[PDB]
């Protein structure tokens, strides 16, 4: 279903208790730069259980409003989300900072992080994969990635890499490897091939799904049926050694690798690769931090319209945006504004866009 | 702001506009509150947004 609303108290730049939203299918967070737009994405992934290490602070208490000044506003900070689902009633997830401890609740039923997670895990939300978010600059980091970097990118998300060095130690065990030696060399083959498959499968459980969707996604982003994307490995036997080539045909253009496309074309394929990644094990809502910073005048409307369409079909779209061309296709705006204080103080406004007509 | 100079309704400033013009007015409430040129208030989510002149005057 969808993230219905967000409630926060004293989280990062957001002082006091505020309601954020309620959210619709396509909602855009806007505001002046540096006022705490990203911090709102932190609050979401905080309440979905993110490790303190991945929320841009050193210690958990630093998440509490005012810690950057040495003046934390309280001993107690929290974020909660109301998840709405068709046929079910609303459930409430909340995460609370109490001194140095995190405390988690579901409809006030206190739980441990484990039970908190597996309940979010069955809604389609993987705090390990971070399937529900896209960090500022992700697109252009993708767009610059070479085939071996692309393989690496698949390896970490698929958890392929965890077994990658116990693979290296048993391949090292086999290169070095009178009949009592033939039988131990037989244990080498078994011990290696067992790891060759473990890693092979982890990689392919993930990569093969992305590869069949990327083309239909590249078509929809282009808004042109003459577009084609291709994702395949340089080592179909052992994909996690070589690279992942990425071939595209841009509309009214010739077939060629993604790297040789023009900047405007590179980013579109990079979005296609991105959405195809999140096409693997997809989240009910999708959170994009300033995806539109990479975009230029031509294709800004094309992805705004692709997201506008996916919001009523495939997932709730919660998008931080800095370009009026993108965020004016939203159903609603959450405008962030700053008050004056020792540190920055964020507060939100809510604007309905459906009350007004599209532009000429 | 200049024409805007006693309290102001956002939903009235957006009478008869299209999306890009209303989003523009909204976005300008944010920047004016940032620039202290106004204060503002909103009762509940998606209600009218109301601006009274702010500590840095007109
Ligand atoms: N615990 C905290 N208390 C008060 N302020 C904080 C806290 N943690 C972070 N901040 C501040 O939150 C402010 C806004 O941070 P962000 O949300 O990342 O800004 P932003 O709007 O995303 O900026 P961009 O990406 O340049 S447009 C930062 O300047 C921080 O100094
Ligand atoms: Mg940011």
């Amino acid at each position: 279903g969808f993230l219905k609303l967000i409630e926060i108290e004293n989280f990062k730049s957001y002082k006091g208790r505020q309601i954020i939203g309620p959210f619709q299918r396509f909602t855009a967070i806007i505001g002046p730069n540096g006022s705490g737009k990203s911090n709102l994405m932190d609050a979401i992934s905080f309440v979905l259980g993110e490790k303190t290490s991945n929320l841009r602070v050193k210690t958990l208490r630093d998440l509490i409003h005012g810690a950057p000044v040495g003046k934390p506003a309280a001993n107690r900070a929290f974020v909660s989300m109301v998840y709405s689902e068709e046929g079910a009633e609303d459930r409430t997830f909340a995460r609370v900072i109490v001194g140095g401890s995190s405390e988690y609740k579901i409809n006030n039923k206190v739980v441990q992080l484990h039970e908190y997670s597996e309940e979010l895990e069955k809604l389609g939300i993987l705090i390990k994969a971070r399937n529900f978010l896209v960090f500022q600059g992700a697109v252009e980091s993708i767009a610059m990635k070479n085939p071996k970097e692309r393989t690496a990118l698949f390896e970490e998300i698929s958890r392929s890499g965890e077994l990658a060095q116990e693979y290296d130690k048993r391949k090292k065990e086999m290169v070095k490897a009178f009949e009592a030696a033939r039988k131990r060399a037989k244990k080498a083959k078994q011990a290696f091939e067992q790891i060759k498959k473990e890693r092979f499968d982890r990689f392919n459980a993930c990569f093969e799904s992305v590869a069949t969707n990327i083309d239909e996604i590249y078509k929809a982003l282009s808004r042109n049926s003459s577009a084609q994307a291709f994702l395949g490995p340089e080592n179909p036997e052992e994909p996690y050694l070589d690279g992942i080539n990425y071939n595209c045909v841009a509309p009214g253009k010739r077939f060629r690798p993604m790297d040789n496309l023009s900047g405007g074309e590179k980013t579109v394929a990079a979005l296609a690769l991105l959405f195809a990644i999140h096409s693997y094990k997809p989240a009910p809502f999708f959170v994009l931090d300033q995806i539109d910073a990479a975009l230029d005048n031509t294709n800004i409307g094309k992805v705004a319209n692709y997201i506008k369409e996916q919001s009523t079909c495939n997932f709730q779209a919660i998008v931080i945006s800095l370009k009026e061309e993108f965020y004016t296709k939203a159903e609603s705006l959450i405008g962030v504004y700053p008050e004056q204080g020792d540190c920055v103080i964020s507060k939100v406004l809510t604007f309905d866009l459906t009350k007004y007509p599209d532009a000429n | 702001l200049h024409g805007l100079q006693e309290s102001i309704s956002l939903l009235e400033l957006c009478r008869n506009t299209n999306r890009k013009q209303a989003a523009a007015k909204f976005y300008s409430f944010l920047v004016l509150k940032k620039q202290q040129a106004i204060e503002l208030t909103q009762e509940e989510p998606y209600s009218d947004i109301i601006a009274t002149p702010g500590p840095r005057f007109h």
